[PDB]
């Protein structure tokens, strides 16, 4: 009359599922622990009809499904799959509208600033070396961006609701990315000391907290030398496809035809909400599923992004 | 050794600490002299990121150098 064959495949990365065989009234967990259903914690439950033809999510055993994990998420962080599972339940239901030729989100548990994120890396030239966010990244350009959202947040140690910082999160994407040709090349002129060169790769080559002007990072910033004086920090050398200068919120005027994007904060020393500028044939606020065109631009940015080439210095 | 911590006023102070101290443990010196909690701190080293998990010595920060204390942004 019946049979206790649910036929369901559990797996770790998307890519190669495994086959396990359970009886009808089986539940999941109290065989193969903490197991998951599209994010649902489906430890105690018991197999239905629907389950079938499916596919499943397990923490690793065998020490090669450790392996198996690793080569498609490149960590090794057990937490990991649960913290974006109970991420990836609310990330699901968000909306992911095409404001101005882009992928965005709805204002919805604080994501504002996971909103910045996705809308700037859409802008720029870069890929990641992790296949899972570079598989739910494809996707999120195409307005599936629920798996992707989740992983951000499992990468950065967040959870869903809470506030965020767009320059860190940022920084935990890009461990992830291609930068091991980005070449940043830093003089510091002292009067008395002397001139000292510094090379810096990877992520460290495109960030800069200190100034939201790329061109101010080529004539000079101001750093406190270790004998007392203040000394002169200027760039000499850039050799990336994008640089991502980052300073305090404040007020800065945004002209198109200078950068590529940009984000701003509004708010204080506790809270605060981001919106995203970017540049076309003219300026484009984007606040979630919210877009408004100007000229010309002033307010409390804390990011800019700028396209780049190659750049070699014109001093010393 | 010593080194200075400058905030976003403009304000300076003093720090005692060692090459081996962690990122985390300059911030509780942090906290203990200027009352802000650790999980608000972030460190910048000359416009470089200073990662929460590591050490003064992985910075190659020196006798007297002087780091920049910024806030860790709240957006929702
Ligand atoms: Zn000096």
């Amino acid at each position: 009359m019946e049979v206790k064959t649910i036929k369901v495949f559990t797996t770790v990365d998307n890519t190669n599922l495994h086959t396990q065989l359970v009886d009808m009234s089986m539940t999941y967990g109290q065989q193969f622990g903490p197991t998951y259903l599209d994010g649902a914690d489906v430890t105690k439950i018991k197999p239905h009809v629907n389950h079938e033809g499916k596919t499943f999510f397990v923490l690793p055993s065998d020490d090669t499904l450790r392996s198996e994990a690793f080569e498609y998420y490149h960590t090794l962080d057990e937490s990991f799959l649960g913290r974006y599972m109970s991420a990836l339940n609310h990330t699901k239901k968000w909306k992911f509208p095409q404001v101005g030729g882009l992928t965005s989100i709805k204002w919805a548990d604080n994501n504002c600033y996971l909103s910045s994120v996705l809308l700037a890396l859409q802008q720029l030239e870069v890929k990641f070396n992790a296949p899972a966010l570079q598989e739910a990244y494809y996707r999120a350009r195409a307005g599936d961006a629920a798996n992707f959202c989740a992983l951000i947040l499992a990468y950065s140690n967040k959870t869903v609701g809470e506030l965020g910082d767009v320059r860190e999160t940022m920084t935990h994407l890009l461990q992830h990315a291609n930068l091991e040709s980005a070449k940043r090349v830093l003089n510091v002129v002292c009067k008395h000391c002397g001139q000292k060169t510094t090379t810096l790769t990877g992520v460290e080559a495109v960030m800069y907290m200190g100034t939201l002007s790329y061109d101010n990072l080529k004539t000079g910033v101001s750093i406190p030398c270790v004998c007392g004086r203040d000394a002169t920090q200027y760039l000499v050398q850039q050799e990336s496809s994008f640089v991502m200068m980052s300073a305090p919120p404040a007020e800065y005027k945004l002209q198109q035809g200078t950068f590529l994007c940009a984000n701003e904060y509004t708010g204080n020393y506790q809270c605060g909400h981001y919106t995203h500028i970017t540049a076309k044939e003219t300026l484009y606020r984007i606040d979630g599923a919210h877009l408004t065109k100007m000229s010309e631009y002033k307010g409390p940015v804390t990011d800019v992004f700028y396209k780049e080439t190659s750049y070699t210095t014109t001093i010393k | 050794m010593q080194i200075f911590v400058k905030t976003l006023t403009g304000k300076t102070i003093t720090l005692e600490v060692e090459p081996s101290d962690t990122i985390e443990n300059v911030k509780a010196k942090i906290q203990d002299k200027e009352g802000i909690p650790p999980d608000q701190q972030r460190l910048i080293f000359a416009g470089k990121q200073l990662e929460d998990g590591r050490t003064l010595s992985d910075y190659n920060i020196q006798k007297e150098s002087t780091l920049h204390l910024v806030l860790r942004l709240r957006g929702g």
